[PDB]
């Protein structure tokens, strides 16, 4: 494995299992895990057994409790303590994967392997493990000759690219706040440091690659209840490498920016970080340039949830965002146009209105908007209260107007973020020669909330195509295990439902297309959309369902349920038409298209969310199917952002569907030993007296169809469902045998009483016979006369 | 039959009223009415017809000897009851013995049951079969 | 089955004894159909007997010999447990795999699983086989299975 001493560099990385191998006994037949409502699983020792009910002693406090024999999970022995790769343990079940991660975590060790997977537990504190000195120790190393660390995933993905001559991808997944974004940045940072090209104003490529984060996070991250720095957009970054193996260039794709946050925030949340940066007074000189008063709680568009965030200094981050634009090489103009447009949104939300048709309750605000956007205020105010289409003058009322301002803000912000991303890509697209790339992907995972809408459908749909990718690569790991066991599964059946759910969503009669066609009809509405979706899928597809009973209280309304890989999701289709198609006043558009400000002009220069997302998504999948993937599962340890604390039910839940061997239609497999010890009962009279042959005689016994299993050098494989059927026959068999034994016992007891039953038949015959004689004699005239005379002599 | 015989000889001479060595219809009709309860003039004929030949002490023992023939000894019968008394308590639960006699083997009809338990020695729900055996066998 | 003469004779003898016990009348109570077959060295399950006509209570249905023979030949077909079937089954309850099971567990299996036995029948069979537990209160199920399969007269 590896060599390393008392080096501080390894304080939070290495396990010195002999300063800690150094005082308690263990017995596999006695020590085990049992469910525990407050710690997930509790360490126990089996006291006794009474069928399916087992009595154990809870090692912590000596208490006693009863547990179904099936809920008991195998415990690993003391030797596998804090193991670095869990694929090496003996038992890889929820209970022991939970123990192994938790042990290492409370010890400050957040990185752990499990076969090809790297698990990262969110620290919730800064650690000293990302220093250049550490990066000096991980360079060029195999995962086995160095403790587990994100750097090794990156380095090995890099070593592969140069050795296998192929693109690589690091998919870093997890729940919100689990640590995806932090880890994605460490990966990029590592490559920028170990592979940078040979040798204020614009910095080099490497510097720009890193400085893209402060600007995109400023525009696409926001405090949410789960994460103070939550990504409200998905990201895919590709680092291209040239002939000498040094960084040639890079590009960035973003997906699904959360537009509604721009004008609406829930309790305890904030709008994008940029707005609080713009109001911090970090650079007093840009205040008059933005026409803003440095008081965030003053604007309606950002003062709905909270204003500040612990652990976040907006003043300081503004200075950082400001300087990041300098290094990315943005002119003073481009940069100020960015801050100017962002500031217009803050003013748009201030435009008051008065009581059929509506009117301005003033104009101070609109003059700010118009001034920053390079257009006349009166023109604006007009095109807002009474649009002139194609002219054709319309009459907007109070709401229609305050909804029109909200939509302008969102359409502006959105066009701006996409402009930002393309501008940053212009900087990163050095026209250098390149060969292969390493793409790091960080998007939100699947999610089921009390209320699910368009945004959730788009996120989930992206994950359904991703899961399929992950399933494709799992099948390859499947097919190579076969050969290693010397078998072959000619014909299989594993991914029809996944593709089926995907088709229901993206095909030309799918959920998204029905929406795209409907969004291009001025008269359509919610119900109109509800009818096409229903006529095309209700009762015509099993993945498309009618909402059942609430799975949780406070569960909002829904119109149909979609059976995703990770669970049934009830969706509501209210506002979906406005969500997919931008509802901005084409009149206010026209004015902006002719703005004095070059950025605004370009932003509105003469193709829906779902349409756009489909293309982005198709492109992403295409790039990924051309790479060798490296998966990182991030996991959030608790809901309090508290370092070192572990919330069992929370961590277990995150282990439920991600590859950590802790649902798939692949064949099941058993090590002959466990087989023989579990099913020798299915054919007891064909077992001589070699777990391998004992397993073949049982199967030979049941005479199972040879087309349902496969002989593994070390284990037997069954087609999905088979093992379930054997478990059933097992129940029937065990139950019947017990009955035959009970029948045998009843046969012993009755055969024991047989002799006495024959002796007594003779007894009873003598008694009945001789009483009848004594009776008939007593009625005999002669015996009666006689009885009368005996007393007289 | 050894000790019984002599007893059957004193009796025979008590039934034979006219003292002549032969029991006749009148001999019976007189001793019966004497000790009470005589048979019907037709019932007396039957008692004598059971002895095809003048009735002297020899024919007398003959009819009795052949009547009390076949039965089992007292020990045998006592041992037949013992087969249902495992505790060897020398008693049988009243319900149990009645159960055995009426519902099993050659079932006793309801009158045989009444005549059997009418003078049967029973106390505390226990049937004294050893006493009942001594009683059936003459003692 | 192709019962011989000797075997139909054995059947008639057992039937007769049993016809005597619920009152001699050429008939045998159907609730006793199972016990008749046990006397003849067969170990039928309750389900097996109800299926050939056995009843659930005395005083319901009676049977003449002619109807018995078939019921008998029928119970002769049903599966009889072997030694290896019993060991594997008990093996499923043996965690340490030493050949031991606690007296309580043994009683639990016989009284609560399969076609349950009563606590009196378990007490009776334990006494008759003279099965005794060590100081821990455990038994050697292999010896017990042997005692039961060997019969009252080993
Ligand atoms: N490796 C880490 N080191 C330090 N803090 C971390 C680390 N991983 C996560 N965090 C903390 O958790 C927060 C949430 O992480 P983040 O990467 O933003 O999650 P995600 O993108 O998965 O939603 C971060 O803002 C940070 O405070
Ligand atoms: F909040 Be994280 F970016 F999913
Ligand atoms: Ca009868
Ligand atoms: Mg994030
Ligand atoms: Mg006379």
């Amino acid at each position: 494995m590896n060599i390393d001493f008392s080096d501080p560099d390894f304080q939070y990385l290495a396990v010195d299992r002999k300063k800690l191998m150094k005082t308690a006994a263990f017995d596999g037949k006695k020590n085990c895990w049992v469910p525990d409502e407050k710690e997930g699983f509790a360490s126990a020792e089996i006291q006794s057994s009474k069928g399916d009910e087992i009595t154990v002693k809870i090692v912590a406090d000596s208490s006693t409790r009863t547990v179904k024999k099936d809920d008991i999970q195998s415990m690993n022995p003391p030797k596998f303590e804090k193991l670095e790769d869990m694929a090496n343990m003996t038992y890889l079940n929820e209970a022991s994967v939970l123990y192994n991660l938790r042990s290492r975590y409370t010890s400050g060790l957040i990185y752990t392997y499990s076969g090809l997977f790297c698990i990262a537990v969110n620290p919730y504190r800064r650690l000293p493990i990302y220093t250049d000195s550490v990066i000096a120790k991980y360079r060029g190393k195999r995962k086995t000759e160095i403790p587990p660390h994100l750097f090794s995933v990156a380095d090995n993905a890099y070593q592969n690219m140069v050795t296998d001559r192929e693109n690589q991808s690091c998919l870093i997944t997890g729940e919100s706040g689990a640590g995806k974004t932090e880890n994605t940045k460490k990966v990029i940072m590592y490559l920028a440091k170990v592979a940078c090209a040979v040798k204020k104003k614009e910095g080099s490529l490497e510097d720009q690659i890193i400085q893209a984060n402060p600007v995109l996070e400023a525009y696409g991250n926001a405090k949410t209840t789960r994460n103070n720095n939550s990504s409200r957009f998905g990201k895919f970054i590709r680092i291209h490498f040239g002939p000498t193996g040094k960084i040639a260039g890079a590009d960035i794709e973003t997906y699904l920016l959360e537009k509604s946050r721009v004008t609406y925030q829930q309790s305890a949340e904030r709008n994008y970080h940029i707005f609080y940066q713009i109001c911090s007074n970090a650079i007093p000189e840009l205040n008059d340039v933005m026409l803003v008063t440095p008081d965030s709680g003053l604007y309606s568009f950002i003062n709905q949830g909270c204003l500040t965030v612990d652990n976040i200094d907006d003043v300081e981050e503004f200075k950082l965002c400001d300087e990041a634009f300098d290094i990315l090489g943005f002119t003073k103009e481009e940069k100020q146009s960015m801050f100017k447009c962002t500031a217009s949104i803050l003013h748009m939300g201030e435009m008051k209105f008065k009581q059929e048709q509506a009117e301005s309750d003033g104009t101070a605000e609109a003059e700010k908007v118009a001034f920053l956007c390079g257009i006349n205020a009166g023109d604006l105010l007009k095109a807002l209260l009474k649009p002139k289409v194609k002219m054709v003058t319309k009459g907007q009322n109070m709401n229609q107007v305050v909804n029109s301002v909200g939509a302008l803000a969102k359409s502006l912000y959105d066009r701006m973020f996409n402009w930002l991303v393309r501008r940053v890509n212009k900087t990163l697209d050095t026209k250098a020669k390149r060969n292969y790339y390493i793409g790091v992907l960080d998007i939100a995972g699947f999610e089921i909330f009390d209320f699910n809408s368009f945004e959730q459908l788009c996120i989930n749909y992206t994950n359904e195509r991703l899961q399929q990718f992950f399933n494709h690569h799992m099948f390859i790991l499947e097919q190579e295990e076969y050969k290693k066991e010397g078998i072959a599964w000619e014909f299989i059946d594993f991914g029809m439902d996944l593709q089926m759910c995907i088709d229901l969503i993206e095909k030309p009669m799918g959920i998204l297309s029905i929406l795209e066609e409907e969004c291009m009809f001025p008269k359509a509405d919610d119900k109109s959309f509800q009818d096409k979706l229903y006529q095309n899928h209700m009762g015509k597809n099993r993945m498309f369902t009618k909402p059942g009973k609430p799975t949780r209280p406070n569960q909002g309304p829904a119109h149909f349920e979609l059976h995703h890989y990770a669970g049934n999701v009830p969706y509501s289709i209210t506002g979906w038409l406005e969500k997919n198609k931008d509802p901005i006043n084409e009149n206010v558009v026209a004015l902006l298209g002719a703005s004095k400000e070059p950025l605004v002009a370009e932003l509105f220069k003469a193709q829906t969310i779902s349409a756009v997302h489909r293309e982005s998504l198709n492109k992403l999948m295409k790039n990924l199917y051309s790479t060798h993937p490296h998966f990182v599962r991030c996991i959030i340890p608790n809901e309090l952002k508290q370092p070192g604390l572990v919330d069992a039910e929370l961590v277990l839940h995150q282990l439920q569907c991600n590859g950590v061997l802790e649902r798939k239609g692949f064949p099941s497999r058993l090590i002959y030993s466990e087989f023989k010890q579990r099913y020798s009962i299915l054919a007891p009279n064909a077992i001589p007296q070699d777990g391998k042959t004992v397993s073949e005689k049982i199967l030979a016994g049941l005479q199972m169809d040879p087309a349902e299993y496969r002989l593994g050098t070390t284990k037997v494989f069954f087609k999905a469902g088979v093992l379930g059927n054997l478990e059933e026959m097992r129940d029937e068999r065990l139950s019947k045998i017990i009955s035959m034994f009970q029948a045998h016992i009843r046969g012993y007891l009755i055969r024991k009483a047989y002799k006495k039953l024959q002796d007594q038949r003779i007894g009873l015959s003598v008694i009945q016979r001789n009483i009848r004689k004594w009776l008939v004699l007593r009625n005999w005239q002669w015996w009666k006369l006689y009885s009368k005379v005996k007393p007289l002599l | 039959p050894q000790k019984q015989i002599q007893e059957m000889k004193e009796a025979f001479s008590m039934i034979d009223v006219d003292r002549d060595g032969f029991v006749s219809k009148e001999d019976i009709k007189a001793i019966s009415e004497q000790l009470g309860r005589a048979p019907d003039d037709k019932e007396l004929t039957a008692m004598l017809k059971e002895a095809p030949g003048p009735l002297n002490f020899t024919m007398f023992l003959s009819i009795f000897s052949d009547k009390l023939s076949g039965t089992d000894s007292e020990e045998t019968i006592r041992n037949a009851f013992a087969m249902f008394d495992e505790q060897e308590t020398k008693k049988l639960n009243i319900e149990y013995i009645k159960d055995l006699l009426e519902n099993m083997g050659d079932n006793f009809n309801k009158d045989e049951m009444r005549m059997t338990f009418k003078e049967a020695p029973v106390e505390g729900g226990k049937f004294d079969y050893v006493k009942f055996t001594a009683m059936i066998k003459g003692s | 089955p192709k019962l011989s003469q000797d075997e139909i004779d054995d059947l008639k003898d057992v039937f007769e004894l049993f016809d005597f016990w619920d009152g001699r009348d050429g008939a045998v109570d159907a609730f006793k159909l199972g016990d008749v077959c046990r006397c003849l060295g067969i170990n039928p399950r309750n389900e097996d007997v109800f299926a050939v006509g056995g009843t659930h209570k005395m005083g319901e249905k009676s049977l003449p010999f002619e109807e018995f023979l078939p019921a008998y030949e029928g119970l002769m077909d049903c599966e009889q447990g072997t030694f290896a079937d019993y060991m594997e089954a008990f093996k499923t309850f043996d965690r340490e795999g030493q050949g031991f099971i606690s007296g309580a567990e043994l009683r639990h299996v016989l009284t609560a699983l399969g076609e349950r036995l009563s606590d009196e029948d378990v007490d009776e069979i334990i006494k008759l086989t003279d099965l005794q537990e060590d100081l821990e209160g455990n038994v050697k199920y292999e010896d017990f299975v042997k005692k039961v399969m060997a019969g009252p007269y080993p």
